[PDB]
Parts: C-alpha cells; structure tokens; sequence
C-alpha cells in the first residue's frame, strides 16, 4: 500500500 | 581500446578537481582518507 | 566506496558518480 | 533552465501546446491595479507644508 | 537512538537536528525546580521595584 | 531654531528614499493570484495556513502524478514540485521510477540518475524502489561493464541497508515468521 | 516571409499558430520580441562552444585586417551542429533545420572549422534563406 | 598611493557571484557568455590583466582567453581595477569600441 496510507491511515479513528 | 577511456576519465576527474575553484575542497578531501604528504604542510608552515 | 561517499556529502555529485564508476572500473580488472 | 537537466531529453514536444500557460498568465502592468476613489482622496505620507 | 535521531517518516529521510544527542542534563540548568521562599521573595521584589529605574544614564 | 525645519522645504535636504503617498497604498492592497502552481492553493488567510504544509503537498502531487499515464507529462509536474520546495516521498519515487522504467526509449543511465536525485532530496528508498532499480539493471546489457558493476555495487549496498532497517523495524514486535519471510525476499 | 528566415521559423515554432488567438496587436508584438530575445540569448550562450580559441583568434585576425575601428569587436561564431541542436530543442522541424544548414553552408560569411562549419550570430539573425 | 594598493588587492581577489543580483526584466548571464560575446579584455582573467600591465604592444587587445601555468585556459574573474582599464584606454581599438573614437 501507498506510504501515504501507512503514514496517515494507520491510526484508530471513527 | 577500453583502457583508453579509463585513462581519459581519470584525467578528466583530475583536471576537474584541480580547477581554481575546487583546489581547496580537493586538498581537504585529499587529507581525510589515505594521503599524507608533508610536501604541502612544510611549504605552508614555512610561510606562516 | 571510500571516495564517492565523501564527495557526495561535500556537495559534488557528478565527480562522485564518475569516481565511483572509476573504482568499480578498477575492481573489475582487479578481480578478473 | 540555467543548467540543462538530464531529464530535459524527455520533456514533451510543444506540439498541440496551444494552451501555452506563460502566455495565458502574462498581464499588462496596466491591468494589475485600478485607481479607486480611495486613491483620489488618499492622505499624504509626509506632513504637508500648507494645504 | 535518542528519540530525536529516530527516523519517523515512513516516506522520507531527514537530516538529524544538530541538538539531537548533544545538549546535556544538569538539574541546575533545566527543568526549572526551585525553593518556595526564594520564589516568594523574587516575585515581591520584582513588583516593588517597577519604578526604581535610572532613566538618564551615561 | 526655526519654527518650520529646513528638512521640510529645502531641496538640499531632500530625502531620496521617501516615496509618494499613492504608490505604497496601491501596492499594499494587492492580492496576488493564489494559484501560482498546479496542484494546490497558496494560503491567504490564517485559517488557510492551518490547512497547509509542504509535506502534505507531497500527497496531493503524488496523486496528480499517479494520474499521468506517460512519463513526459509527469516530468513537468515533478520539475514543479522539485522547484517549489515540496517534501518528496517514497511514493513520488515509486510512481516516477516505475513509469521511467516502462518508457521505451529511456537511457538506463537517467533512470539511475533520477533515483539518485530523489534520494538527495531525502526520499527513503524502500523495497519496491530497489527492486525496480534491479529490474532496470537486468534489462541493460548495452552499457559499459564498469557502469553495470558500479550500479550493482550500489544496489547491493541498498538491499543490505534495507534488510538491516527492516530487521530493526520488525524485531521489537516479536514478528518472527514475518521477519523470516522478509529476509527470504532480501 | 517578409522577415529574416530563422527568426520567422522560431516565431512559428515558439508562438505557434495560436499567437493570433490573441486579438491584441501590442501583446502579440511583445510576445514576438520576447521570444526573439530568448533566442538571441541562447544563441549567445552557444558562441565558441565547439571551437578552439586558436582557430577563432586566427579567423578573427583575418576578418579584422588592418582596421583599428573593428579591432575591439569580437566575431561571435557558432558551430552548425550546435545551431541545429538548438533549433531542435526549440521545436523546429528537421525538414526546415536541414534547409537552414544546407543554405548557410552556401553563405560567404561561413568559416570551416574542425571539419564542420560555423557562422557569425549576426548572420543567423539577418539571413533570408533562398539565396 | 591609496588607489594603487587598492588596485593590487582587487586584482588578487576573486569576484563574488552570490552578491550579483538581477534588476527587473534583466537576463541572468554568466561571465563566460559575457566574455565570449564582448571579448575577454572586457572582463579579464588574471593572466590577461597581468599581460596587459606588464607589456607594451597595441596590436594586442586580448579578445580570446590566455594559456596558464598549468596549460589550461584561465577562467577566473577577479575584481576589476583602475590601472588595467587605463592601459586599455591607451589603445586606439578600445577607444573606438567604447565610443571615445574622437579622442
């Protein structure tokens, strides 16, 4: 997956 | 024939690093690995 | 790799590239 | 371009560049501001001798 | 690695800040920790002295 | 002295740095165009500044890059994002190097030059990138031998740095199976 | 076809045919002049690129003769290969570039150097092109 | 005397291109381009200056570069100097070039 996804989307959120 | 471009590349890098601009940077870079020649330091410490 | 590494850090990329090229060049006919 | 970059080779030819942007964006200095009524009436940045 | 030298961007490699492992630790310097008596005295002094100023000085 | 000072009325004492009244205030209310570049808007209001970053601009430009299907159209965007300082990514590197290695007429030389330059700007090479470089090093038999060996040396260096970095990443998590796989690939 | 040849072709290439999308006369005029100054400057960056200073010294010495008036001027020679290469970057056709090379080698002001021919920049600005 | 010393010190100092800035609309141009267009005598290399100040002859106004002790073309821009330009003001050719031909 895109390094961007794993920088911003890899945290718990609603 | 393929050892002629070895010669040519080495000479080009040599005359590129000895250009008036870069002589200083080349000398400092020269001290920092394998090369100690007092042939410079003595001539300079004579003038200091 | 002792040379090109120094030159890249001191700001000179092209000369570093050519020199690395020259070191690999040496190593080729040294090993073979 | 001052020094020609090594990527310049692959820079697309200007065929069908009719959109060309530098020419679309360039303005006459005349167009950049308007003279408004605020300017007609503008006070002075120095102190006047007599008005 | 000290927490400042760790590379935390998954997509970049950044130059390590020049203060990273360098600044040393003296409780005399920081963090600020202090006696209460001295703090009181300091605060009060600083209020009482607002007007002791020699303006005109050589 | 005098009630009205010489400085006011005497041209000998004229101040050349003073400017007329109208000019500065006309110059001041100027709002220059916010779309100075492709891909973005320059912040104008403090609110707009809170939405802004170079490191995020990276994201937007990466998208705009994945959009272009041809290397030539990509090169332009890249030149922009290089020039306006934009933090550049693993991803900028992946989408560039892939579409440079597929592009038919590329001198392999420049693919590697480009990689080098992306890394000089501080993009962190990763497995995808190194592997693509590797694939480009296979498809070139047409270069001088010393070139091929120079670039092979650099590539091995790269794969090893990667393997180390990745062991350090995976070890504290007690990942053993996964780590072992990644090593299998390296 | 009223103008100097190469300038005409460079305007055709850089301004395209879309220069007349614009209905403003003065604007188009400025576009032209700025394109030409860009060209002129690039052309200058190319003076004496592939030629040795000895060759140049020789030919300039011959072209000045015994005149003191011209002694301080320098004849700005450009190698033809470099000219063609520039006109390629700028997006001229090779059909026309070849016309330009072929027609400049027929000019009196041409000087043959290092088994290639070069010309004065003044010529590249003033030349008509049929002959 | 003062001007003289200043002259010697100017000739041995490298020109600093960082300081150079471009006023509106002007083109950025390297020393090399300027030299090859206007002639080297105009923005002389130290070898050229040294030659002009040490020599005599008129027929030489130096248009192209000069050889150096290392056998290369000396490309150096040191700071310009009062006395060098005076020595040029002596040649007829140069007088004509700068529009003083009437002299």
């Amino acid at each position: 997956t895109t390094a961007e996804h794993k920088q911003q989307d890899q945290f718990y959120s609603p | 024939e393929r050892a002629a471009s070895r010669k040519q590349r080495i000479e080009n890098i040599a005359q590129e690093l000895s250009s008036f601009e870069r002589v200083d940077l080349s000398c400092d870079l020269l001290r920092k690995l394998g090369v100690d020649m007092t042939e410079l330091d003595t001539a300079a410490a004579a003038t200091r | 790799n002792a040379f090109s590494n120094m030159l890249r850090e001191n700001g000179l990329h092209d000369t570093a590239r050519e020199v690395a090229l020259c070191e690999a060049m040496n190593r080729n006919k040294e090993l073979a | 371009s001052n020094t020609e970059h090594f990527l310049d080779k692959y820079e697309p030819k200007r065929n069908a560049d009719t959109v060309a942007d530098k020419y679309r964006t360039t303005k006459q200095i005349t167009e950049i501001d308007k003279w408004t009524r605020y300017d007609s009436a503008r006070a002075d940045n120095y102190r006047p001798l007599s008005i | 690695l000290s927490p400042l030298e760790v590379q935390r961007d998954v997509g970049r490699l950044e130059p390590i800040p020049s203060y990273a492992g360098k600044i040393n630790a003296d409780r005399s310097v920081f963090p600020f920790q202090w006696k209460t008596e001295d703090w009181y005295e300091y605060e009060v002094a600083k209020v009482r002295n607002r007007r002791f100023v020699f303006e005109n000085t050589e | 002295s005098a009630n009205i000072p010489r400085s006011v009325w005497d041209p000998a004492q004229h101040n050349p740095n003073w400017s007329d009244s109208y000019g500065h205030d006309i110059t001041n209310r100027r709002a220059w165009p916010a779309r100075k570049w492709t891909v973005g808007l320059e912040p104008c209001t403090p609110r707009e500044w809170l939405q802004f970053s170079h490191r995020n601009l990276a994201y937007a430009y990466n998208g705009a890059l994945r959009a272009c299907h041809s290397l030539p159209s990509m090169l332009l965007l890249y030149k922009e994002m290089k020039q306006r300082g934009v933090k550049v990514d693993v991803d900028t590197m992946n989408v560039l190097l892939t579409r440079a290695a597929r592009h038919e007429h590329i001198q392999v030389d420049d693919v590697f030059l480009l990689f080098d330059e992306l890394v000089a700007l501080g993009a962190r090479p990763d497995l995808a990138a190194a592997e693509t470089l590797h694939t480009v090093l296979s498809h070139s038999a047409s270069m001088p031998e010393e070139w091929r060996e120079a670039r092979r040396l650099q590539l091995v260096e790269l794969y090893n740095n990667l393997a180390m970095e990745e062991v350090e990443r995976l070890a504290p998590h007690r990942a053993d199976r996964l780590l072992k796989e990644q090593m299998k690939r390296f | 076809c009223d103008e100097p040849f190469i300038l005409h072709l460079v305007k055709r290439a850089k301004l395209g045919e879309c220069v007349t999308n614009f209905t403003d006369t003065a604007y188009i005029a400025h576009l032209e002049s700025s394109v030409i100054n860009e060209f002129h400057l690039a052309l200058t960056k190319l003076v004496g690129k592939g030629i040795s200073p000895t060759l140049l010294a020789q030919k300039t010495g011959q072209l000045h003769r015994g005149s003191v008036r011209v002694g301080g001027n320098v004849v700005p020679f450009v190698k033809s290969r470099e000219l063609s290469r520039l006109l390629e970057r700028m997006g001229l056709t090779s059909e026309s570039i070849a016309v330009i090379t072929r027609g400049l080698a027929n000019c009196p002001e041409q000087e043959s150097v290092g088994d290639d021919f070069a010309v004065p920049v003044s010529l590249i600005l003033s030349w008509d092109g049929p002959g | 005397t003062r001007r003289h010393r200043l002259d010697e010190i100017c000739e041995r100092t490298p020109f600093d291109e960082r300081e150079m800035r471009v006023n509106d609309d002007e083109m950025r141009v390297s020393v090399e381009t300027l030299r090859s267009w206007f002639g080297v005598y105009m923005l002389p290399s130290p070898t050229v200056v040294n030659a002009v100040l040490g020599g005599s002859a008129s027929v030489n106004l130096h248009l192209y570069h000069l050889a150096d002790e290392m056998g290369t073309a000396d490309t150096r821009e040191h700071v310009l100097s009062s006395r060098y330009l005076n020595r040029l003001l002596l040649l007829e050719s140069y007088q004509n070039r700068v529009g003083r031909g009437f002299m």
